């Protein structure tokens, strides 16, 4: 009735079309049971926002900051609130704005109301859709918009993992990484520097150092599974 | 089961049913249950109440002189730490000052755990027979002689609520003094001033990871 | 039914009327020490008693002990404490002795008569006029009267709980005095250095490595 | 009519093919006995779970140190740890007692007297300790994604999977042992030198194995 993940399959029983981005992809049948459902729902959503923020922010940053490696702009900028101050702050907004987050997922419309402003109150809402305040204008139908999320969502989700092991097997940003890729695409594949035959395993080197000096303390830095890469 | 009307420590989360609301500052915070009992929970009420008014007198007594000091005016006692007041000379040894303290405190307190068993029962004055307390006092709350001026006549609901919240306050505070002392070794005011000259580079985590 | 062992099958004995209205029944019993009736009363006895030596036992050798290491008293340890005492001492512990074995002998005998006939203490004519003050309560083991000053026993809603409070505090304060004999042998040092160098260094400085408890390792 | 490990033979009666990867196979009939089965039942899926850690962390390891990233070997990796890390063996050795002996001990529990550990007595939890089967303890805690609280079928399907990839890990830590004796190196080091010339090194040709050859 719905396009699928696989066409000409027949999508598992606990998946109906109900949900955004519904196409019937669940192969271990990690969804079945509907309280998991109710919190995989929830942290898809929260992992596909951070994931499109961070991939369009290290696109900018790169074409702003073409000087500076994404990778290592932990160690590379300085500020005066310095670390622990910075640190400081993070947790606390961090852990206030989370919580509040979390206890809508748990009681829905318990945390609809500003704790300062007896006036103000979010509209009721669905979970992981907090409109009012949050949602000054919407474009559209919120159906297709919501399936708009969802969709460049999880692009952005893989975009991020492809940033990541690309910096770390050619220690370059996406745009610098794309130019090599175009500059000989036949010789700058993953295929093209790595190989496993029987008797013979040759892998990329990581191009991250094993640790990093920061203000007086050593930071490890490993590359992610490294023994396990092609 | 506790009410819904009534304010939350955690907004949503459901809470005792025991706290009903009575007692001034009922948030339903109890954690670890441990005003379930009746019985316990009247001592606790009073005990909240004692070491939040002496918590009170105590942090005035600490920043009050210390601010003092700050600003200028001298006297003797000046300049001398909350923490090194034991070992300052005044006109009588400690251990005659504690002698006495302890036979003055032993006939107000035993007062006052009379009147919290039997309520009512220590309003009379015991030499000046006439004088007497007011017969509607309930314990922790005399009034009469204890409130001179009668502020217990207006909004009550809400003095009491004010008195403990800032008593809980006073007794996070005082705690503050005796860690901040121990780990900082001055007073609580230098403290502050330490932390508003560099505010990012002052926490805790700093001031103790350079300690480690 | 709160037990030591979750799960298990409770002793029988412990969960009759009688067993279970005994402070601190957690249905422990493996050996069935306990199963015949008159032998629980008296061990109930035994335990009472060698709860409320054992606090002050404890009491005497950890408060005296942290004082002594914030420098508000000098006391020796708890072991030395005998030696030291006795050199100041106005008599020799031999005659120290047997003066407390005939005073603590008199006051015992009175509470092991008691236990036999309970309420027998208080037959008229045979203390000064006293003896009306000793006839205890209704529970054996819990006297009050002069025993009991402040009258804490007469709130019958909080008897229960101070009940429970005593021996779980008791059975705690066993256990510690068992921990010194076997930490004075173990390390030669005391109680309170004991829990300094564990705190100082808890991953090396425990019974694992004291180089006695486990030899085999 | 379910397949046996002896075609041929009848299974015997006390396997009644209910039990996952059950096929037939108990020729001592050391699980005749209903009770004695169920623990034994209980004994070979800790048997597996163990085996099952045991080889992915040997596998994972000796991948590591064949590449180059400075692992030890599973048979020296004990001393490298202790004496790197400045752990004393003891200490290291009382801990874990503590913490599988309280661990074990619940579930033994819960083996002589079902659900005896759901009754809120340890810290107030409830439900997470009541347990589902025998062997199969569930809930939120053991199965937090709940893949046994969804669909039926596919629960039993994933029995049959966790039984049979833990026998098999239970023989290859078997495997480890007994090779690491003949030859003295390490897993993948064997498996190297197999794949270099798989006609001439094998165990017919370590000189242990076949003593006679
Ligand atoms: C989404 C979060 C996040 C991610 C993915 C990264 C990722 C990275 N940082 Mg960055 N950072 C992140 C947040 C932060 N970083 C920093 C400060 C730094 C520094 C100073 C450095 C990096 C470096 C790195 C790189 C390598 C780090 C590594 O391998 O460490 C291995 C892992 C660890 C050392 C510890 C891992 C901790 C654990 C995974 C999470 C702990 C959670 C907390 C207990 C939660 C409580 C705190 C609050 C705030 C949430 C890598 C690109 C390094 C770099 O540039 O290398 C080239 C580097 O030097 N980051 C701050 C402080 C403002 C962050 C705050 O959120
Ligand atoms: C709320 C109750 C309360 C609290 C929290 C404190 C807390 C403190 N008093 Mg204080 N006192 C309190 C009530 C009282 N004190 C005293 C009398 C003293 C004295 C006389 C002294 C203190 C000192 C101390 C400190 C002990 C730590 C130390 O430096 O040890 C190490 C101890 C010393 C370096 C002091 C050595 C010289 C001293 C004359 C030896 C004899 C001291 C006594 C044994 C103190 C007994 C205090 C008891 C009765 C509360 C500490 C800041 C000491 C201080 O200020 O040290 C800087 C101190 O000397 N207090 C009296 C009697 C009026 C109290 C009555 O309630
Ligand atoms: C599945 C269990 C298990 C097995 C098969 C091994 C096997 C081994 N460990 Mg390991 N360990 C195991 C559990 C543990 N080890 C350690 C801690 C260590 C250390 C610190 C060391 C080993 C060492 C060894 C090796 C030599 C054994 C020995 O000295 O035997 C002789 C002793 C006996 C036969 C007595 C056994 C009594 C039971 C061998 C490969 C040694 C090694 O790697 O040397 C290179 C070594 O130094 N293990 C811990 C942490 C407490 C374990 C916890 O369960
Ligand atoms: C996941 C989010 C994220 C994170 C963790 C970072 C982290 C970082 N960015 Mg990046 N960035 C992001 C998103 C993010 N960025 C996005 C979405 C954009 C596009 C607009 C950019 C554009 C950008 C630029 C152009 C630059 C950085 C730089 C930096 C670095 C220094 C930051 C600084 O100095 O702040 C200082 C902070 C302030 C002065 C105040 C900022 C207040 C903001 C605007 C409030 C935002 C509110 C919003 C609702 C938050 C949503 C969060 C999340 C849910 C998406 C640091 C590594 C700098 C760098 O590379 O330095 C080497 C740099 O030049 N970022
Ligand atoms: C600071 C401590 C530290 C350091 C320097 C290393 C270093 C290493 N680890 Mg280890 N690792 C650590 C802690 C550490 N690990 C912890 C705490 C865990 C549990 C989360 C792991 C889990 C782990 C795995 C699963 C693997 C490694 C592997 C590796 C190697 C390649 C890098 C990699 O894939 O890392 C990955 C490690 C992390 C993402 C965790 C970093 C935590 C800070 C390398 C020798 C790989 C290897 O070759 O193993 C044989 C590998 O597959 N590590
Ligand atoms: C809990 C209440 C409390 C307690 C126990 C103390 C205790 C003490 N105060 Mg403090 N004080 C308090 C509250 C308290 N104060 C308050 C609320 C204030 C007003 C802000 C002050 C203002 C104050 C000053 C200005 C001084 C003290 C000083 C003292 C010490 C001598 C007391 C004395 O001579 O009394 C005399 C009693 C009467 C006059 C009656 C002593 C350690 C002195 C000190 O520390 O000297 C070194 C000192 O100079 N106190
Ligand atoms: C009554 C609340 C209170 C206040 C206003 C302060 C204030 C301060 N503390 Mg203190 N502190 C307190 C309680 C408080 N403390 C308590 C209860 C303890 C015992 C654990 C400590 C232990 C402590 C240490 C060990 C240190 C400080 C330090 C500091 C400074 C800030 C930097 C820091 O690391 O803070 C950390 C403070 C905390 C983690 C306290 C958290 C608990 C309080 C009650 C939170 C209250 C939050 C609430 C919203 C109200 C706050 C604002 C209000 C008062 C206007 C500053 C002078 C540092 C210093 O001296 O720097 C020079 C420092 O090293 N404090
Ligand atoms: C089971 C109980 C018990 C026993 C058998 C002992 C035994 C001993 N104690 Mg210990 N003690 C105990 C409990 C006990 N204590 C308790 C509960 C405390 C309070 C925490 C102490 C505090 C304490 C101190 C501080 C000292 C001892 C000392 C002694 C030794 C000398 C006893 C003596 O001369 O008494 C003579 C006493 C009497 C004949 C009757 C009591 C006299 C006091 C002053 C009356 C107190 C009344 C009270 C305040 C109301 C001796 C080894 C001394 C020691 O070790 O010297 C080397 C020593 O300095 N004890
Ligand atoms: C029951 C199985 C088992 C056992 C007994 C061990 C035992 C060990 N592993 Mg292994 N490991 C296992 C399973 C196991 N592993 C599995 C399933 C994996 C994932 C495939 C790994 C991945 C792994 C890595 C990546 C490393 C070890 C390492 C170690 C050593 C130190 C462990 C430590 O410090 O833990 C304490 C850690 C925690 C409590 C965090 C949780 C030790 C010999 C380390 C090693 O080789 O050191 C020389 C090491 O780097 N293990
Ligand atoms: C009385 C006592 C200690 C008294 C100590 C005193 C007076 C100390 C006095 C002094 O120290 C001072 C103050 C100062 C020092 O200078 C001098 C001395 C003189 C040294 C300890 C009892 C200590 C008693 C102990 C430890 C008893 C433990 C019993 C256990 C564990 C029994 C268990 C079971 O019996 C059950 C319950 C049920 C069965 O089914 C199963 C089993 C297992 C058999």
């Amino acid at each position: 009735s719905r396009p699928l993940w696989l066409p000409g399959s027949t999508p598992p029983a606990h998946l109906k079309g109900d949900l955004p981005g519904d196409f019937g992809f669940d192969p271990l049948g990690l969804g079945a049971n509907a309280e998991s459902l109710k919190w995989f729902k929830e942290s898809e959503l929260v992992h596909s926002r951070w994931a499109m923020a961070a991939v369009a922010g290290i696109l900018v940053q790169e074409i702003v900051r073409p000087d500076v490696f994404w990778y290592n702009a932990g160690k590379e900028v300085e500020s005066p609130l310095g670390p622990l101050g910075l640190l400081a702050v993070e947790f606390f907004l961090m852990h206030w704005v989370e919580v509040r987050r979390w206890q809508d997922l748990r009681k829905p419309g318990s945390v609809d109301q500003d704790p300062i402003f007896s006036q103000y109150k979010l509209p009721p809402h669905e979970v992981g859709y907090p409109g009012g305040v949050f949602a000054p204008f919407i474009p559209g139908d919120l159906a297709e918009l919501k399936v708009k999320e969802i969709k460049n969502g999880r692009l952005a989700m893989l975009a991020f993992v492809g940033f990541v092991m690309a910096a770390q097997v050619t220690g370059k940003g996406p745009i610098a990484a794309l130019q090599e890729h175009l500059a000989d695409p036949w010789g700058t594949t993953i295929f093209s520097k790595a190989a496993v035959v029987p008797g013979q395993a040759v892998a990329p080197p990581c191009k991250i150092p094993a640790s990093v000096s920061y203000k007086g303390i050593e930071i490890p830095t490993p590359c992610f599974l490294q023994g396990l890469w092609p | 089961k506790r009410d819904a009307a009534l304010p939350s420590w955690m907004p949503g989360a459901d809470l005792p049913g025991y706290l009903n609301g009575t007692l001034p500052g009922d948030f339903g915070f109890d954690p670890l249950y441990l005003g379930q009992d009746p019985v316990k929970l009247k001592w606790y009420a009073q005990a909240e109440l004692m070491n939040a008014r002496f918590a009170m007198l105590a942090v005035a007594g600490i920043l009050v002189p210390e601010l003092l000091s700050n600003i200028g005016f001298s006297w003797p006692g000046a300049g001398v730490a909350w923490y090194d007041a034991g070992k300052f000379e005044y006109f009588a040894p400690a251990s005659s000052l504690f002698g006495v303290q302890m036979l003055l405190f032993a006939w107000v307190e035993i007062r006052r755990y009379q009147d919290f068993v039997k309520p009512g029962s220590a309003n009379q004055d015991p030499i000046f027979t006439n004088n007497k307390l007011p017969d509607g006092n309930e314990p922790g709350y005399p009034g009469g002689i204890f409130d001179p001026f009668g502020w217990s006549k207006g909004d009550i609901k809400s003095l009491k609520l004010k008195e403990i919240k800032n008593g809980r306050l006073a007794m996070l505070a005082f705690a503050g003094f005796i860690g901040q002392a121990y780990t900082t070794g001055t007073t609580p005011l230098k403290n502050l001033s330490t932390h508003l000259a560099d505010p990012w580079s002052t926490t805790v985590w700093q001031n103790d990871l350079a300690r480690l | 039914r709160q037990s030591w062992l979750p799960g298990s099958q409770i002793p029988a004995h412990l969960d009759t009327p009688a067993a279970q209205a005994l402070a601190g029944n957690f249905g422990f019993d493996p050996l069935g020490l306990g199963k015949d009736p008159v032998a629980l009363r008296w061990y109930q006895q035994a335990e009472l008693i060698h709860c409320r030596t054992a606090m002050a036992g404890v009491a005497g050798i950890l408060i005296p002990g942290l004082l002594t290491k914030a420098g508000a008293l000098n006391v020796p340890e708890w072991y030395d404490a005998g030696k030291v005492a006795i050199e100041n001492s106005f008599a020799p512990w031999g005659s120290l002795l047997a003066v407390q074995l005939f005073l603590c002998g008199f006051v015992e005998a009175k509470r092991w008569q008691d236990i036999r006939k309970p309420g027998s203490q208080g037959e008229p004519g045979s203390f000064l006029g006293f003896e009306a003050s000793l006839k205890g309560t209704s529970e054996l083991g819990y006297p009050g009267g002069p025993f009991d000053p402040l009258g804490l026993s007469k709130e019958a809603d909080k008897w229960a709980d101070w009940k429970l409070k005593e021996v779980k505090n008791g059975r705690l304060a066993m256990l510690a005095f068992l921990g010194f004999v076997a930490q004075k042998y173990a390390t030669g040092a005391g109680p309170v250095d004991n829990l300094a160098a564990h705190l100082k260094d808890p991953w090396h400085v425990n019974y694992a490595t004291n180089g006695v408890s486990l030899p085999f390792l | 009519v379910r397949p046996v490990w002896f075609p041929g033979n009848p299974p015997p009666a006390h396997l009644d093919g209910s039990l996952a990867g059950d096929y037939g196979f108990d020729p001592l009939f050391l699980g005749q006995e209903p009770q004695t089965l169920k623990w034994y039942v209980q004994a070979e899926l800790v048997h597996g779970r163990f085996a099952m850690l045991g080889a992915a962390g040997i596998i994972l390891t000796s991948i590591g140190a064949k590449v180059g990233l400075g692992f030890p070997e599973w048979y020296d990796a004990g001393k490298v740890v202790v004496e790197k890390n400045n752990i004393d063996f003891p200490t290291l050795m009382v801990i874990q007692f503590y913490l599988m002996g309280w661990a074990e001990t619940k579930r033994w529990y819960d083996f002589k007297n079902p659900g005896s550990q759901a009754d809120g007595s340890f810290l107030g939890f409830t439900e997470e300790f009541k347990g589902l089967e025998n062997g199969y303890p569930g809930g939120r805690f053991f199965d937090p994604m709940g893949l046994s609280r969804g669909d039926a079928a596919k629960y039993q399907e994933y029995k049959q999977k966790e039984v049979k990839n833990g026998r098999l890990a239970m023989i290859a830590c078997l495997g480890f042992a007994a090779q690491y004796a003949a030859t003295g190196k390490g897993p993948l080091d064997n498996l190297a030198d197999h794949l270099a010339d798989p006609n001439h090194v094998n165990f017919a040709t370590n000189g242990v194995s076949i003593p006679i050859a």
